[PDB]
RNA sequence: GAGUACACCGGAAUGAUUUGGGCGUGCCCCC
RNA sequence: UUAAAGUUGCUGCAGUUAAAAAGCUCGUAGUUGGAUCUUGGGAGCGGCCGUCCCCUGCUCGGCGCCGGCCCGAAGCGUUUACUUUGAAAAAA
């Protein structure tokens, strides 16, 4: 049974990031999807996406250029501070220059970056590099 | 896959995205509710009346005809059956295994079958009880048998 | 393959596919308009009876259970009403 | 007369002129057979995308059902009461403010603003329906929705989509556009 | 590469697909640089200049090569659009 | 008006005259 | 006795053949659970966006005006985790 659409949405993606093909369908939609979906788009990874509209749930096709090396997700949704997001990014992400980590925040659902600035933490939802 | 069998399908109903009355149907809400009043009295159970709606009468379904279901219609009038339908069809079957177990005490398979059943029973009974619809203190007994027919 | 157009699949590859399948789930059964020489009245049926039917005015039996669609009886015309 | 607002509220001149034209042309067509009680709302002027204005038009909730067997003819009458300008008649429905943990009884889905918005999507177009929804979220995080409808009765209102998608920018604030396909009908 | 002036240390920028848009190493023989000619519209003749495509060698391997050249060829204005 | 694809009419059209029917709205009969 | 031990693996180990998946199924605790309820505009600091106020109401008074209005308050607000903050937090 599925227990979590984030992460078969992920993982989905990230097959057909890996494979090499031009755009993909996810069964599920769900908004946190769509936010990190937008997360995405706003840090320059993926293209346009197209949300498409049923009665039942809605499924998503993403534009899906060259730039994902893979994105992914960390479950159970672990609470993190301001002190420990260093520890996280340091042995989670590749390297320093970029990589970002998203987070569920009531202030919005932000990359870890925008999370420092606003100075604010919450629950880690996944990474992409 | 099925709760118990270890099998995996895919068949069941698939409605349309237009949610909206076709043009063609001339009945209205009142005539397709005197018409499930008169099913009800006849003896049968909401399974069988929207598949004859939907078969002699040419509605789709209840659901957008009127707005509540054939179940809620038949709360709102008062003559909807005390027990579930399918708890019922449970008992029933079950019923039907105990009594074919009786005389044959050597088939196994009935009995594997039969306590698949009253497992059924059991979470399907538990649901009921915390949704509020059956009494904290109704159980499922192996010998009442003749008065849940 | 690695570039194709899942927003707008051709209506044959739509067809091909189950119906849980498809873009968007539509039903591939439809509604019917039955009527026989012998009787002047005509009644509406769905493709999938799975039930016997009386044609009111009791004409004759008009549809056959099966396992996909109906069996019509002999000499009985009907067309495809949709909107 | 016909027209009804909330509180004692002076309608403006252009409200009573269309409620005035309104029972002109029910009491001399023939549609006071079923025009008595049936009432209007209220009504609004706006600007659309090109040299053409567009009527708005309230409609009761509960007495829409019988509203929905003379849109065929009332807006034809209303066009040749005014050539230049397009008349829908939409649904007024209620909205409530999210319940917030600070600010009673349970808030039902049908007063929710995606209903609301559903609702008026649904209501705007009347002669044809909606086939599907697609919505486009743009590079910069924008939305722009596409509405798929009917092609059935197409030959009516595609010259409409312009007045559709500015009442439906203006009372919501959102870019919808239309296309029509092929693929089932 | 930046640094505190804004020049590069890179010492040389790879390669890149042009249709899976994956970049080509060094030690990788079967990337393939190919030039098509375009043909004036006036006559038709070789005037002198080409298009030059890149495809990985994972493209090829796979077996999409010619189905990629052929999107980009017809994206370029090539391959006539109907096809 | 119950049988058919038919016979009486009324709204309605330009003082007077009026156009084949069926209800499955698009195809089924009549010429 | 600790690191080397990614040979105790929460980060972070293995189970076809090297050590290792109960003969199979049902099942009370324990653990984990699909989608969907909130939105945009107004004015502006400025070169699309850096930055700003709005979306809990209902007996006593002072930034005050000419019986008309806000202002503060002796008195409330669905509950939890999460998150930021302040106090209280012996010395070495």
């Amino acid at each position: 049974v599925r227990m979590n659409v984030l992460a078969d949405a992920l993982k989905s993606i990230n097959n057909a990031e890996k494979r090499g093909k031009r755009q993909v369908l996810i069964r599920p939609c769900s908004k946190v999807i769509v936010r990190f979906l937008t997360v995405m788009m706003k840090h320059g990874y993926i293209g346009e996406f197209e949300i498409i509209d049923d009665h039942r749930a809605g499924k998503i096709v993403v534009n899906l250029t060259g730039r994902l090396n893979k994105c992914g997700v960390i479950s159970p949704r672990f609470d993190v501070q301001l002190k420990d997001l260093e520890k996280w990014q340091n042995n989670l992400l590749p390297s320093r220059q970029f990589g970002f980590i998203v987070l569920t925040t009531s202030a919005g659902i932000m990359d870890h970056e925008e999370a420092r600035r606003k100075h604010t933490g919450g629950k880690i939802l996944g990474f992409f590099f | 896959g099925r709760m118990h069998a270890p099998g995996k399908g895919l068949s069941q109903s698939a409605l349309p995205y237009r949610r909206s009355v076709p043009t063609w149907l001339k009945l209205t809400s009142d005539d397709v509710k005197e018409q499930i009043y008169k099913l009800a009295k006849k003896g049968l159970t909401p399974s069988q009346i929207g598949v004859i709606l939907r078969d002699s009468h040419g509605v789709a379904q209840v659901r957008f005809v009127t707005g509540n279901k054939i179940l809620r219609i038949l709360k709102s009038k008062g003559l909807a059956p005390d027990l579930p339908e399918d708890l019922y069809h449970l008992i029933k079957k079950a019923v039907a295994v105990r009594k074919h177990l009786e005389r044959n005490r050597k088939d196994k398979d009935a009995k594997f079958r039969l306590i698949l059943i009253e497992s059924r029973i059991h979470r399907l009974a538990r649901y009921y009880k915390t949704k509020r619809v059956l009494p904290p203190n109704w159980k499922y007994e192996s010998s009442t048998a003749s008065a849940l027919v | 393959p690695l570039a194709k157009d899942l927003l707008h699949p051709s209506p044959e590859e739509e067809k091909r596919k189950h119906k849980k399948k498809r873009l968007v789930q539509s039903p591939n059964s439809y509604f019917m308009d039955v009527k026989c020489p012998g009787c002047y009245k005509i009644t509406t049926v769905f493709s999938h009876a799975q039930t016997v039917v009386l044609c009111v005015g009791c004409s004759t039996v008009l549809c056959q259970p099966t396992g996909g669609k109906a069996r019509l009886t002999e000499g009985c015309s009907f067309r495809r009403k949709q909107h | 007369a016909k027209i009804v607002k909330p509180n004692g509220e002076k309608p403006d001149e252009f409200e009573s002129g269309i409620s005035q034209a309104l029972l002109e042309l029910e009491m001399n067509s023939d549609l006071k057979a079923q025009l008595r009680e049936l009432n209007i709302t209220a009504a609004k002027e706006i600007e659309v995308g090109g040299g053409r204005k567009a009527i708005i038009i309230f409609v009761p909730v509960p007495q829409l059902k019988s509203f929905q067997k003379i849109q065929v003819r009332l807006v034809r009458e209303l066009e040749k009461k005014f050539s230049g300008k397009h008349v829908v008649f939409i649904a007024q429905r209620r909205i409530l403010p999210k319940p917030t943990r600070k600010s009673k009884q349970k808030r039902p889905r049908s007063r929710t603003l995606t209903a609301v918005h559903d609702a008026i999507l649904e209501d705007l177009v009347f002669p044809s329906e909606i086939v599907g929804k697609r919505i486009r979220v743009k590079l910069d995080g924008s939305r722009l929705i596409k509405v798929h409808l009917d092609k059935a009765q197409q030959n009516n209102v595609e010259h409409k989509v312009e007045t559709f998608s500015g009442v439906y920018k203006k009372l919501t604030g959102k870019d919808v556009n239309f296309e029509f396909p092929e693929f089932q009908l | 590469m930046q640094n505190d002036a804004g020049e590069f240390v890179d010492l040389y920028v790879p390669r890149k697909c042009s249709a899976s848009n994956r970049i080509i190493g060094a030690k990788d023989h079967a990337s393939i640089q190919m030039n098509v000619a375009e043909v004036d519209k006036v006559t038709g003749r070789f005037n002198g200049q080409f298009k030059t495509y890149a495809i990985c060698g994972a493209i090829r391997r796979m077996g999409e090569s010619d189905d990629s050249i052929l999107r980009l060829a017809k994206a370029d204005g090539i391959v006539s659009k109907n096809f």
